[PDB]
């Protein structure tokens, strides 16, 4: 038994994985639709290598650092120039009302972190904790009335802008101090698509 | 033959050597509810089924096996939360001239699928696969059997051994649960070897489950 | 203030890196865990784990139950082997499915040993004698049971135990190896022999079936993960 | 001077973050406290204070 | 009492939350008004989660660690480019005399503290400590003759700009070692729009 | 003998040396060909002093200190701006499957780390350690059935880009902690072109 | 926080540079080394041998 750690359960899931792209634009008064904000449930159920990981066991608590790498691009040949624009990467909790218009009273309710990225920095960060009501996420759960993790909402905060921005968010979310319990099969690759 | 006993039953065990420990921890009670020990904890055998050449496998879910069952089945729907291991012993009795095997499997939330409440809760009587009804090789979600035996599992080979016991802790991501709505446990039984016997012999054993529920605890009476 | 002089390096997301991020819960009290029973410490406690080798991975037999049993039927005895099972097992289909093998699909490298487990589960008065060959690597497979014997076996009589393991061992030039080789079959040939047709009493089934597991051994370990999982 | 290296995560105004920020005000001497009665030190003390429920929200 | 320091008072107020929207414009020599600088007292009585929060209670003292996230932008198609702005942000504490006129004495005045922002960077920041009079914050007050915080006062430093830029500056305020006496029925959400 | 470190093994191999010059390509969605994404296997034997100096000596073992300097150029006069972009520099490590397509799975596969480089910022550096399956990197190796080291791919994760901006990122190894056996006589500067 | 001053010589790679770069294989277990015989430690090891002068260096 050389060294096993790298097969031990920090080492294997403790990894950067890009679990969404956001696309949100920047508020010109063109004919921008309601794309000027981005909503995401944090969700492991759509990005396969993680779940499928995940999924080998019953129960888990981890902690998340999310990483966000922001691009953005002009839309049409008309860029000329504009200035540097600012996200508002907002955290909604669990349990949290979600927005709903770009300019809802969740941006700036005290209760949900938000993160002010300037463009063209160092990658944004924040290290959700567990988040869990129970003392552990059940991937599956045999039961009667799925976990919370909260939302990721992505909005430009910059306004009277002339050209329009496009802009891709890469969340790169890496479990960290994971545990996990009661093993179990894995399920096949085949059904997830 | 070790006769073991729980109040008001009684049980005719081989003897308690071939007996597994899931996960290896035994019940417990909680390190608050009150802990009804008194004689809800008693061996219930469930009606036996018989296992014939065609059988895909045989399933139940725990406690909603033992739903109608007497003080533990009064006690888990009077209280609103309560939290219990098992012992489980799964006997299967046959002759010398009979031979196959089982597998059994003790499945922590063993979310089946082929979805409503009384379609996943077959009670007393169990659910059984096929080749609705789950897909046997897969227990509904879309495993290979083999990496089955992950899961606290005992084998009943009928040349060897006729009888497993399965000691199952209370398993959950909570301390304690209701459990007239969610059920922890899970107990799959799957002919690995199919039956076979000699040609004019019993053309289907029986196989009879023993449920008895240790270390419940359950809070608060209505 | 201090003055500080910043290295190439900076303000670079290396998705690897390890380092201590803002937390944005920071007066949120976490729900304490619990002892749940059966928590894992490392993958390789799931390679630990006798699974059960699918032998006849037929477009009929495959996906089913069929899957996993060898059947010995008493018909024109034949010396090319019950099964032979090659010990590639993550390249082997056979072993690549086995949670060792799933385990293994996540690795780049390995080492260490594999036992195997032969179970026969037919009749309790059925007698006769097994040969459990294994052939080290390079070693073309055994075609004859006298061939197989010669090497490394084991006679397993059936009517007095009713398993049969064999830790096959760890045998490699460099100290791991690759889970996707140079298309090489290499290592393992773990082959069954019949040494005696089996005999059975009055009227009893002449068609027995046999079991296949493996599980790493203790020694076994696994490095340089490899997600390949895709859509 | 000594090397450093950015990490990601800088830059970011988080409103969460809890940092030592450069006063306005440095010279600037604060007005001291005073012992006055009835001070709260948690919201739950409000919470432990028997309040009246209202039970008929009739319209009238 | 599972560790009941998440409703403890400094968990409770001390969150960063929104409290004004300030705007400037860029002295450009074409039509631009008195919208060249922005001023704005420091005052929680505008919002409405802050104030909602504080009305539990009648006395309190807190410093307040403002922080400034400004984001710019050109008002005409006419972009082509513009340099990095600079923007002063002064706190003019109380009693002080505001300024009226971009170019007041106020501005140039060694008392009121004053930032210099650059465009593109790290969000802007100070804290100002407790400023009162008294040695606590009245928020109801029966009595004859509301307390002073100091005023905001932003502008554009840069003077002969060919290109309109117009830039909102976000002030947020998270009150910090907080202290609150003499709890009170808390005002409803109601009244207060 | 004053001081020999200065031809020590170290001093010897542990110098930064540019071992390829990766072109990448931003995605325009005019007739931007396969050029989007650049990979390349690591390997000294293309560079001459490098190769030269290892294939002194027989047997090897070295850290690898990989540094990237990515300069970027709009391709047509039709510049007018764009905005600052960011490079997926993924390191692939040995005996993993290497990118193909511009989007394919292995660049959101956690396995692979990988760099965010923004533009203008300082150069990006990852320490790939001994990859080696063997206990040395064997130069020479007389028998029948070469060293992997991995891959590098490079990719702009910008988009809709409307101006192609081509791009060149040096990489610059530095061979670290080498250890060395069995010399050998130096093949001759003759015999590499 | 701790208050910096970036000196010159800031976001420059200098190939003669030493410093502590971030490895992309964190948890990677390196295969250990080996007593290979014949370990050089200095390049002058291998000017200490002697090798065999040419002396006619004609054409032919």
């Amino acid at each position: 038994h050389r060294s096993r750690s790298e097969s031990s359960i920090e080492s294997f899931f403790a990894r950067g994985a890009c679990v969404t792209i956001m696309t949100v634009d920047n508020p010109a008064s063109t004919t921008n639709k309601d794309k000027l904000f981005a909503v995401w449930k944090i969700t492991y159920k759509d990005t396969v290598q993680l779940r499928r990981k995940l999924e080998f066991f019953t129960y888990s608590r981890f902690d998340m650092e999310l990483t966000f790498v922001v691009t953005a691009n002009f839309t049409e040949t008309n860029n000329g120039h504009a200035l540097n624009q600012v996200y508002q990467i907002m955290y909604v909790p669990p349990g949290a009302p979600v927005p709903e218009k770009w300019d809802d009273y969740t941006w700036q309710t005290s209760s949900n972190p938000s993160i002010f990225y300037t463009y063209g920095t160092a990658p944004a960060r924040i290290s959700v904790p567990y988040v869990g009501i129970s003392n552990a996420y059940s991937h599956f759960y045999d039961g009667f009335s799925l976990n919370d993790f909260g939302i990721l909402a992505v909005r430009v905060v910059n306004d009277h802008n002339p050209t329009k921005v496009t802009s891709k968010i890469r969340v790169y979310l890496k479990p960290k101090h994971i545990r996990v319990w009661c093993p179990r099969p894995p399920r096949a690759v085949a059904y997830y698509g | 033959v070790l006769q073991l006993t729980l109040g008001n039953s009684t049980i005719t065990t081989q003897e308690a050597a071939n007996s597994v420990v899931a996960y290896g921890r035994w019940p417990e009670y909680l390190r608050q509810p009150t802990e009804p020990d008194v004689a809800a904890c008693r061996f219930y055998t469930l009606d036996t089924v018989s296992w014939t050449k065609e059988s895909r496998g045989w399933w139940w879910k725990l406690p909603d096996a033992l739903r109608d069952m007497g003080l533990f089945g009064q006690n888990m729907y009077y209280h609103y939360l309560g939290r219990s291991g098992y012992t489980v012993h799964v006997q299967c009795n046959a002759s010398k001239f009979h031979q196959g095997a089982l597998g059994v499997f003790a499945v922590p939330e063993m979310c089946l699928a082929g979805t409503s409440y009384q379609n996943a809760n077959p009670g007393e009587k169990g659910g059984t696969f096929t080749g609705f009804c789950p897909v046997d090789y897969l227990l509904g979600n879309g495993t290979l059997l083999g990496n089955a035996f992950v899961f606290p599992h005992q084998i009943i080979n009928l040349r060897t051994n006729n009888c497993a016991t399965l000691v199952l802790p209370y398993v959950n991501s909570l301390s304690i649960d209701s459990m007239v709505k969610h059920n922890n446990w899970g107990i799959a039984i799957l002919p690995l070897a199919p039956l076979n016997f000699a040609s004019e012999s019993s053309p289907e054993i029986p196989i009879t489950l023993t449920i008895a529920p240790m270390c419940c605890e359950f809070n608060g009476l209505r | 203030g201090l003055p500080v002089m910043n290295t190439p390096g900076s303000n670079q997301y290396l998705t690897a890196d390890n380092f201590q991020s803002p937390c944005a819960l920071p007066e949120f009290d976490v729900t304490p865990p619990i002892d749940i029973p059966g928590e894992v410490k490392n993958m390789m406690e799931l390679a630990e784990i006798d699974t059960m080798i699918p032998f006849d991975l037929s477009a009929t037999k495959k996906n089913t139950m069929e899957m996993y049993r060898v059947r010995l039927s008493d018909k024109p005895h034949t010396d090319d082997p019950i099964l032979c099972l090659s010990l590639s097992p993550a390249s082997d289909p056979r072993l690549s499915h086995t949670m060792l093998g799933e385990i293994l699909n996540y690795y780049t490298h390995w080492a260490g040993s594999l036992k195997f487990t032969f179970l026969f589960c037919g009749s309790m008065m059925a007698t006769g004698k097994l040969l459990v060959s294994y052939a080290p690597p390079g070693a073309d497979p055994p075609k004859k049971r006298k061939e197989a014997m010669l090497g490394t076996h084991v006679i397993w009589d059936i009517g007095l135990q009713s398993s049969c393991t064999m830790v096959v061992p760890w045998i490699s030039n460099t100290t791991y190896r690759q889970t996707i080789d140079d298309s090489f079959t290499e290592g393992g040939y773990i082959s069954v022999f019949y040494q005696t047709r089996i005999v059975v009493p009055l009227s009893t089934p002449r068609e027995m079936d046999i079991l296949g597991f493996v599980s790493a051994c203790n020694d076994f370990s696994v490095r340089l993960l490899r997600d390949t999982t895709h859509i």
